[PDB]
């Protein structure tokens, strides 16, 4: 709760759907209302919903917190439905957004014990699985068309063992973690690079150099996460000139993974930066090789691209 | 307490045990050593030895005796220093082993009754 | 049908969670007294029947067997939980995956200290027996120091062999998906870490080493591939010839 | 009554964990099953329906608010557990305070990596 | 747990025990972080008081946060600013006990019951650093700060 | 597992029926399949059992892992009362293994489940307690004889608080430890002679004498454990004479511990050996004094009587 | 009947921790609601009721007492347990028997600094 699960798919829908070439639909589903009129006043001055034509490229369900619960377990189906059609009889590539997919589940759980049921573990209800299974094998690609789905998944009590975001995980291709310790430190979006998937994290797909950056990345952040508690209480001084060489570019590629957002910039206080992805491992490869080992950590704190972190360097003598 | 909390506890005070142990080990070697040359050269974190010095702190001969002196010293008290801590974690993982059982037979327990009082108001 | 008339069948249940979910869902709809995390009593009766099934047969009954590969996921690292705990007694052994192995560069993220086989040698070849029982041994102790590793700042030669020894098998253990070597390819890669051949060689290339090293034994050795299998170990003439190869070899490689 | 005729008000609701022990008593005697920690099954909606009531309304509908601020009492500082976490997900952004804090001389006991505003600098003056 | 949970909200000053406390030997065992009170405020109680006492529960909150360090390598490698806080603490947590009339069975001493002025005062001088000088156990089961003195003396 | 379980429990059928008549009862309670079977066929082959001539020492009950709970739960009290008839029938002393009893418990816990009852702490029924006392009780030293009962335990979580365990424990007299570290040192049995403990180990019933011995080889073997740091690190070479004693006796002792097996006989190509409790206290009493060392470790080594180790040695030289 | 007869008993309940496990099996098997360790609501006064009487008569009773040596068994020294603070809060002291010092040798293992007497001094010998 409150980590970046909707500043993050806020910043998707402006760069991949803004320039997205097809309708999109979004479905509130259990969120903030005053979110919802954000966003619609938000799209109607971008232009992607027009009210003066038909240019509009979105559409939009909502059934947010003041529903009750039979509305909010059913919206996400009614987003869906529209989403479905689109794909069917057009075939067109459809973009669906759903903040927040856990609301079908939390929803259910509010009217199970009325509908007679034993709980289940966590107090859920026992069709959780089959609930949610029927829901998200309706979200997919097919031959027909293809959807390209995005939903912001709620973690209760920050657990991501809880039986609902535990049973979401298989539904997916490819999982954005966000952890509140990161966020904690100011590191936004606050995603965790030791806990993020993705099935086409391939060196026969991504191509060698971008897996090899991208796995070395996590290698050299892993290598630190295990220290952190040790030196702690220990101490820095018995670390080879190696190992606390590779603890500084740790946390350079710790520092290096922040990135203003256009959407956040009434949080962060910074012009939104957008990399692409060729200077992003650009940038990692660097990192990794020892070169900005002369640049200060906070040069790479809230940047966009390499160039940026090499100039913040500069700017940092006074 | 919390079950993901200990647990990261336990590892990392369950490898500062080691390290620490093993640190306890190369000063009593370095330490013996110099224990050896102790008396021959007489003719001619490392606890509280740089703080001791340091606090009441405000050619050739008398280099190398002092210097001696000093190696024998540090390593003494790095050795004890190892040992304790090394000690010292030990029983708090000791500690926290039985406060990790605890509170694994109590969260067992409670979502038990959860489960329970849910099933018999029905 | 494979088992009783003298064929082998493989069966991977993946995941046996999931067939304990649906099982549980339908137990407290028909309001059976539920139990630990809600699930039935006959929970474990439910797997046992399944894993027990698995079995390998006599000559008089065709010979023929079925092997079961189960599949069970765990919520952040417990075993002990109420599934896991009931496949892990059933069955004869686990291969344990851990995330902080993942990351960390070790693939398949194998556990090699908790995993296990209680039918262990029985079922391995005795090439691969002779190489993997020092590969075990060494790896064991390498486990020891493992820790000591970053902060001894004056290990004595012999603690510090263990942990040359210790890297450059955990490198050889590291292996790339969809490519299931032969078990006469994994003894000479594992034979060239276990004999100390690679012990001068840097970590970081142990990987390119030994995808040419092995590309190479394919290539120009296919007969001391085949002796490997035939002598069923390493014979003493496949033990010089092994030594030939990998020395000129690595020399090229570091040339 | 203030929010839908062009004035703005402030609510304080001290403490809705309160109010949900007295839900939770309340339902539990009309004998609806009890679920997680006891409390009913839509105990998120009990508070929820609640706080979007506070609001900001266009000027077609007289351009009045009512702002909250809901108060949850935690217990040995636990921000993760359910109802907490329950209402953090509800609100736009929370104010976490700590005893640690408190006493080394802090106060307010602020704690500013876990608090946060969802509204940002829009809801400051140009100056601050 | 349920019970006590409740029952802070209806009182006004709260006086929480502690196991831990106790059996360090300190009584009464009171958890000078954990008990309060609605009249422990500047205008009710006066700036000296209120004052001291966040004096007091200040050094005893960074005391208890080092108390993590501690635990493994000692306190070996405490800046001597540290080690300052954690002399006092130790002087503070001792000079907090007392002796009970109703306890002399258990503490082997006279009872002593200290005039609020005489409370701040010790309390004031322990963080001025008047008796850094002093040995800790000087400071256990006494009266007013006078005691501590005498009791140091003692002890030579 | 790979402890020498399955030998030890082998041996001791086989010694208990040579040196005292009766015999031994294996309760296989959710015993898998597999392990039942060659568990059978290593009994076969190692001659407590045989599928001829009436020799056979031990009789199996199993109550295999695909039966329902109720089957798992009784198959203990079935193997009880197979045993029961040697002592109160033919008057024997009875052996009673039953593995494991953590799975005893385990069935209870599933069939309280599948009565409807409402679950105590960590998930165990009701009856725990209960449940337990009534089959332990039935295993005890009557007037005409007794049973005495060898139970593999399972550790749930290495938690030796668990309800399971702590149950149990109301009920042992004594604990064998096998352990792999041993095994390691080639040690047979893998007996670790400093975890295992007995109730009956008190010199108002096994004698001062016996006492004695036995404290002294457990404080000698852990001076040596404690010695072993020094060893290392300041060298083996400033060992005072009260040090260097202390780790050559604790070695001969150590190694003294090793045996035979009769059962080992098949593999091992050598003649199992059944140690008398005199040899036992006296043969260790004696490297105790330091009698004996004047012999080399290896004299010790895999022998039985105390003889034999002088014996070895003088051909060792 | 010692007690109320100007007689002097001594009982000895080995152990009250066994005692409270078989009216736990008694409860749930009635199926009374379980709370702590699943214990029933009333454990404590299963304890109290029982060792209330065991007390000192004055003189005009006829000077008669019955003392009682109750016994718990703890896991793991854990003495903060339910049952074990239970029997504190009732009995008049303890004597604390460690599983350190009797490992060690030391026997009777009991902790002199844990264990206490509320009400024994009085009667403890001048000698003494
Ligand atoms: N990318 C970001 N940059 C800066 N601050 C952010 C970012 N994402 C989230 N935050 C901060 O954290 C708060 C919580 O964000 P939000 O996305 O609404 O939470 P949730 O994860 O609950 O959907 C935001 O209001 C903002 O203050
Ligand atoms: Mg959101």
């Amino acid at each position: 709760a409150g980590v970046g699960k909707t500043v993050l798919i806020m910043e998707l829908i402006n760069n991949v759907a803004k320039a997205h070439g097809g309708y999109s639909v979004f479905a509130g589903v259990g969120e903030r209302t005053r979110e919802g009129n954000d966003l619609y006043h938000e799209m109607i001055e971008s232009g992607v919903i027009n009210l003066k034509d038909a240019t509009s490229k979105v559409a939009l369900v909502y059934g947010q917190m003041n529903e009750p619960p039979g509305a909010r377990a059913r919206v996400a189906l009614t987003g869906l439905t529209v989403a479905e059609y689109f794909r069917d009889q057009e075939g067109q590539d459809v973009l669906l957004f759903i903040d927040n997919i856990f609301r079908f589940t939390q929803a259910g759980s509010e009217v199970s014990a009325l509908l007679g049921r034993i709980p289940s573990a966590v107090g859920y209800q026992p069709t959780l699985a089959t609930d949610m299974g029927t829901m998200q094998e309706r979200i997919t690609t097919t031959k027909k068309g293809s959807i390209t789905s995005v939903q912001a998944i709620y973690v209760p009590a920050d657990d991501l063992t809880d039986p609902a975001p535990a049973t979401t995980f298989a539904h997916l291709d490819a999982t954005t973690v966000l952890s509140r310790a990161i966020a904690e430190l100011g590191i936004y979006p606050a995603v965790d690079p030791l806990d993020s998937t993705s099935r086409i994290m391939d060196p026969n797909i991504v191509g060698s150099e971008h897996y090899d950056v991208a796995r070395g990345v996590q290698k050299i952040l892993q290598d630190y996460k295990s220290l952190q508690d040790i030196i702690a209480i220990l101490g820095m001084d018995e670390l080879s000139e190696e190992d606390k060489l590779t603890v500084s570019r740790a946390r350079k590629i710790q520092r290096f993974l922040s990135q203003p957002f256009q959407v956040a910039e009434v949080f962060t206080g910074h012009l939104g930066k957008l990399v692409p992805l060729k200077e992003t491992i650009k940038g990692f490869q660097q990192i990794l090789a020892g070169e900005y080992d002369h640049l200060p950590e906070q040069a790479f704190y809230m940047v966009g691209p390499i160039e940026e972190a090499v100039a913040k360097a500069d700017k940092l003598a006074e | 307490a919390t079950l993901k909390d200990i647990t990261r506890r336990l590892k990392s005070i369950k490898n500062i045990q080691k390290i620490t142990k093993s640190m306890k080990m190369v000063a009593a070697a370095k330490y013996a050593r110099a224990e050896r040359e102790l008396k021959p050269a007489r003719v001619y974190l490392c606890g509280a030895i740089h703080s001791s010095v340091a606090k009441q702190m405000k050619l050739a001969n008398i280099i190398y005796y002092s210097l001696k002196e000093s190696t024998t010293s540090e390593q003494s008290a790095r050795m004890t220093a190892m040992d304790n801590a090394s000690k010292n974690a030990s029983e708090m993982i000791d500690k926290l082993t039985l406060t990790f059982n605890r509170t694994r037979q109590a969260v067992i327990t409670k979502e038990l009754i959860e489960i329970i009082s849910g099933a018999a108001a029905l | 049908y494979f088992r009783d008339n003298g064929k082998h069948a493989l069966i991977i249940y993946d995941d046996l969670s999931k067939q304990a979910v649906a099982y549980r869902q339908m137990s407290l709809l028909l309001r059976r007294p539920p139990g630990r995390e809600a699930y039935p009593g006959d929970v474990f009766y439910l797997h046992s029947r399944l894993l027990e099934r698995a079995a390998k047969m006599n000559d008089a009954f065709g010979g023929g067997s079925l092997t079961a590969l189960p599949v069970i996921e765990t919520q952040a690292g417990d075993v002990s939980a109420y599934i896991p705990t009931n496949v892990i007694s059933i069955t004869d052994g686990q291969i344990f995956l851990e995330t902080e192995l993942f990351y960390k560069g070790i693939r398949p993220a194998i556990n090699v200290g908790l995993s296990v086989s209680r039918v262990g040698s029985a079922a391995q070849t005795r090439a691969m027996k002779q190489v993997a029982g020092t590969m075990k041994l060494e790896l064991a102790q390498y486990r020891e120091v493992a820790a000591f590793a970053q902060f001894g700042s004056d290990l004595d030669a012999a603690t510090q062999q263990l942990l040359s020894r210790g890297v450059r098998l955990t490198e050889l253990l590291k292996q790339g998906q969809y490519s299931p070597m032969a078990i006469e390819e994994q003894v000479a890669v594992i034979y060239a870490g276990v004999r100390g051949y690679l012990d001068k060689l840097e970590p970081s290339k142990i990987t390119k080493f030994e995808n040419a090293f092995l590309s190479h034994v394919i290539s120009q050795h296919q007969a001391l591939l085949g002796k490997i299998r035939t002598d069923g170990k390493i014979s003493e003439e496949s033990d010089a010839k092994l030594k030939e190869i990998v020395t000129n070899f690595l020399a090229g490689f570091e040339a």
